[PDB]
């Protein structure tokens, strides 16, 4: 059983009011069953796109979640992961 | 020099529930997906059939369709043999393909992991357990090695089909495999884990292919505190990388981030903090 690592990053330089894409890349987990949520101001974002799950040369799994967003000054974004390796969900905030 | 890999992920939760899903990569570009829910293998590029005719592709696909059903049945039966020695959940991963060396050369591989650990490979003409694999696998592997039809098919796939197919992919997918996409960079800062410091971040996004150079600079002097992160995928088949630098309060002035990439034609991006 291996714990997921989570990285959150934008596709383009963030400019308030300009459309962008926020990425949540989740790696190093096992087994492959997992739940990934992207959050805006603590609320689940509905239309989040998921890549096909895959795995590395070391056999650990990875997957990319992403969503269209338009950042503002005061919106906070995060990615929250539930997996059997962790009793509690793991959240990482976008650094902005 | 390209690694072609077919990645199979099979999960068995109990005697009733299982699924198998595969993805296929040529280098870092995905060429196929085959979901458990789909009868047929899906192309994720216009060129994913390579140079094979529809007849040849269909023969290949039919062979894989038979394999997927057979593998599932076999695993749930070959459980009961050494079970409840072992039992559910069971996770199996298979990585098979070939690496296309300079000129005419290629080497093929077929590796299998059980519960996230490498245990079995196909080698030459037979299945073998790797040293340190659980001893209970020896009997299932003997049973598999008695199936000469399977052995001959796997030998064909590794020795003949893999390099054949990949030559055709490389020709058919030339413009995508050789695509050049430009990085765009930006600077930000975040909290440091060290007191008295801030972490400067140089973000580089949208570049293809992977190889890239990113360094914090003070004039011509490379800043050896530069900490390069991992290559992270964007959803549009480009890459993201950030390089960080922990710097003392009021040491920020004069710092720049410099980015070199094949797509820029010798014309580096330089951003000043
Ligand atoms: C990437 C592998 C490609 C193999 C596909 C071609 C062979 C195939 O599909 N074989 C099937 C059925 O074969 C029959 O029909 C065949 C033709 O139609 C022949 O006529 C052949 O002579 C019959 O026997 C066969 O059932 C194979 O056994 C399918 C599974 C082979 C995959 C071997 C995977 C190795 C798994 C090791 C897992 C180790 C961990 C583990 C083991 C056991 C339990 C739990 C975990
Ligand atoms: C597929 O290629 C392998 C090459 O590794 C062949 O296996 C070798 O076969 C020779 C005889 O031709 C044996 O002496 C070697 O010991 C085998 N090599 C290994 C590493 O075991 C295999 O015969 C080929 N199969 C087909 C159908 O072409
Ligand atoms: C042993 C595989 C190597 C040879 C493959 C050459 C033909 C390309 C096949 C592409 C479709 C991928 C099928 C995935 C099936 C699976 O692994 O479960
Ligand atoms: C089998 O596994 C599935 C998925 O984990 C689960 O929904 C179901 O409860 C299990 N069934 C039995 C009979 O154990
Ligand atoms: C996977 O596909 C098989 C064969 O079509 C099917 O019987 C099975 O229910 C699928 N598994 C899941 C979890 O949907």
């Amino acid at each position: 059983q291996k714990t997921p690592q989570i990285q959150v990053y934008s596709r383009h330089p963030p400019e308030n009011g300009k459309p962008n894409i926020l990425n949540c890349y989740v790696t190093q987990f096992h087994p492959p069953h997992i739940e990934i949520q992207m959050l805006k101001n603590g609320k689940k974002i509905p239309k989040v796109e998921m890549s096909d799950m895959s795995f590395s040369k070391d056999w650990s799994f990875y997957i990319l979640a992403h969503t269209e967003f338009t950042p503002t000054e005061t919106d906070t974004y995060a990615c929250r992961v539930k997996h059997a390796s962790m009793a509690e969900p793991k959240t990482v905030y976008w650094d902005r | 020099n390209y690694t072609f890999r077919c990645l199979q992920m099979s999960s068995f939760a109990n005697r009733s529930w299982s699924r198998t899903d595969s993805v296929v990569w040529l280098g870092d570009l995905q060429t196929h997906r085959w979901s458990n829910d789909s009868a047929t293998i899906s192309f994720t590029k216009p060129w994913s059939q390579g140079k094979l005719s529809n007849q040849q592709w269909e023969k290949l696909q039919h062979m894989f369709q038979v394999y997927r059903v057979s593998f599932t049945r076999d695993i749930q039966e070959l459980v009961k043999m050494m079970s409840p020695k072992e039992d559910y959940p069971i996770e199996i991963q298979l990585s098979a393909g070939c690496e296309m060396y300079p000129g005419n050369a290629s080497e093929s591989f077929l590796h299998v992991a059980f519960q996230g650990k490498y245990v079995v490979r196909f080698w030459g003409t037979s299945w073998q357990t790797v040293p340190g694999a659980p001893s209970w696998l020896d009997l299932p592997i003997k049973v598999l090695n008695a199936d000469q039809g399977t052995s001959a098919t796997v030998q064909m796939l590794l020795n003949d089909t893999c390099p054949l197919f990949v030559r055709g992919l490389l020709e058919a997918g030339k413009s995508d495999l050789e695509k050049q996409e430009k990085p765009v960079a930006w600077l930000s800062s975040v909290p440091s884990s060290a007191h008295g410091h801030r972490q400067l971040v140089c973000h580089v996004s949208g570049f293809y292919p992977k190889p890239v150079w990113v360094m914090w600079m003070r004039g011509d002097q490379e800043q050896q505190g530069t900490h390069r992160g991992d290559f992270l995928p964007n959803a549009d088949e480009t890459w993201y990388l950030q390089a960080t630098l922990d710097v003392e309060a009021g040491e920020e002035a004069g710092l720049a981030c410099r980015v070199k990439h094949s797509s820029l034609g010798g014309q580096d991006i330089i951003l000043y903090w």
